[PDB]
């Protein structure tokens, strides 16, 4: 990874767009728990039959 | 030295010679090319953002 690009091009350094989460003023409750699948950030989470933290999905038999 | 009864003539003794050695040196030519591809990117002791 070493080639000093000699060309002429426009480009962006990035685009910041803030992620406000809280929409009210009630109290926050937290806990750590063991995962069962691969979880992203701020993804809605259920609990499977073993007690893990599977991400939420309705219509499951 | 040889033992000789004092009537007879004597003994003759041989000798020794030389040797030679010659040498020649060897030749060494290293070099580098310098592109603009080596000058431009950042040498490590330089601050982030603006070089």
């Amino acid at each position: 990874t070493s080639l000093p690009n000699y060309l002429a091009g426009n480009g962006d350094l990035g685009s910041w767009e803030p992620t406000q989460i809280f929409a009210g003023e009630a109290d926050i409750v937290t806990e750590g728990g063991a995962a069962g699948a691969d979880i992203e950030i701020y993804q809605v989470i259920a609990k499977n039959a073993a007690g893990a933290m599977v991400p939420h999905d309705p219509t499951a038999t | 030295a040889p033992f000789v009864a004092p009537n007879v003539q004597g003994r003759v003794i041989k000798e020794s010679g030389y040797n030679t050695k010659t040498f020649k040196p060897a030749y060494v030519k290293p070099k580098h090319v310098i592109d603009p591809n080596m000058i431009i990117p950042r040498q490590p002791g330089e601050a982030l953002g603006t070089g």
